[PDB]
């Protein structure tokens, strides 16, 4: 699922700026 | 019009007040030993934010402490000076208020209102996703906040749930102006957070305030879906997805929400809502916002859909726990010339 793909991205935590 | 001419008059008054404070910023309105430190609320590359108690009054505040040497090392002088200048000059219901600022031999200090409900980010990950009415309530606040900021020629450039605090009444407070810029025309800096970057930033074009309306589209999508529209293991793969004009929507998104998002997540600048001849009114008048009473939101008279749990003043349960480190103040003045205007 898209949600599972989001979990697999590893980017579910707080995101820093570039 | 009637309502129309009210908005024009309001924003003209707002610009006059902003410009006066912009041109003569406040400085040096407290000192460190006026406060007791309570708990670290967050930490960053060149500082941290602490919950503090004003000794005289007992009032609590969030104090941002920036290490001057680290700010210089990280090439953040102008961004730091600019953030404080903006914060002391703006005035809007959904923007965090600066209460005091000062500096010492080692650090810069910005003492802001404490927003005890924590970041939207935590509530969203905890709950999973927000229903459309809930997402719409927050979105309306951002639309109004961008109308205000853009009327001052400020581009925000760092919208994301991580930067939206929830106050005691359930309303949003925007807190972090470290990438905001006063820009009448275009600007060129590559900055922001990968998932929220507009394509024209990724493609190294000159860009304008339309990037904030793209980011609103990303925010609304993430709030209503529980995950952002463009994600991947590495930012470079995220950028490839963003500049494709491809998006997929969860099957539970309403037709009105999808239509709004198609027009905010519009790679074509000439077509993106917020950047057309009718400006922000294309967004305010969109079918998804038909039930939104814009004035009632502004006046904070709408019942919020979610009220955070608050066990009193100084309750920090909605922030993470961090290792507490000393606040050392050097005997030697560091970087004095660089921070004269703070
Ligand atoms: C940097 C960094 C990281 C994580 C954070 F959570 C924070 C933060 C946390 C709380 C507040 C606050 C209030 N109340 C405010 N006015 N600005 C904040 C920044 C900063």
């Amino acid at each position: 699922t898209t949600y599972a793909d989001f979990i697999a991205s590893g980017r579910t935590g707080r995101r820093n700026a570039i | 019009g009637s309502e129309q001419e009210s908005v024009k008059e309001f924003l003209a008054k707002a610009k006059e007040e902003f410009l006066k404070k912009w041109e003569s910023p406040s400085q040096n309105t407290a000192q460190l030993d006026h406060f007791d430190r309570i708990k670290t609320l967050g930490t960053g590359s060149f500082g941290r934010v602490m919950l503090v108690k004003h000794k005289e009054t007992g009032n609590h505040y969030a104090m941002k402490i920036l290490d001057k040497q680290k700010v210089v090392k990280l090439k953040q002088i102008e961004h730091t000076l600019n953030e404080k200048r903006i914060l002391q000059a703006v005035n809007f219901p959904f923007l965090v208020k600066l209460e005091f600022s000062f500096k010492d031999n080692s650090n810069l200090y910005m003492v802001m209102e404490y927003v005890p409900g924590g970041e939207m980010f935590s509530h969203l990950r905890r709950i999973g996703r927000f229903s459309e009415p809930h997402a719409r309530f927050y979105a309306a606040q951002i639309v109004l906040t961008f109308e205000y900021l853009h009327s001052l020629d400020l581009i925000y450039r760092d919208l994301k749930p991580e930067n939206l605090l929830i106050d005691q009444q359930g309303y949003i407070q925007v807190t972090d102006f470290g990438f905001a810029k006063r820009v009448k025309g275009r600007t060129w800096t590559l900055c922001g957070t990968p998932e929220y970057l507009a394509p024209e930033i990724i493609l190294s074009k000159g860009y304008n305030k339309a990037v904030d309306w793209w980011a609103l589209g990303v925010l609304i999508y993430e709030m209503a879906a529980g995950y952002p529209p463009f994600f991947a293991d590495q930012p470079i793969q995220i950028y490839e997805k963003i500049v494709s004009g491809k998006v997929r929507f969860p099957s539970h998104f309403s037709s009105d929400l999808k239509d709004l998002l198609r027009n905010l997540l519009q790679v074509d600048l000439t077509k993106r809502f917020g950047n057309l001849k009718n400006g922000v009114n294309d967004i305010k008048n969109h079918k998804w916002f038909a039930t939104t009473d814009w004035i009632a939101i502004y006046q904070r008279k709408v019942e919020a859909p979610f009220i955070p749990k608050f066990k009193g003043p100084g309750d920090t349960s909605n922030f993470d726990d961090y290792e507490e480190e000393e606040i050392r103040v050097s005997i030697n003045e560091k970087c004095g010339k660089e921070f004269t205007e703070f």
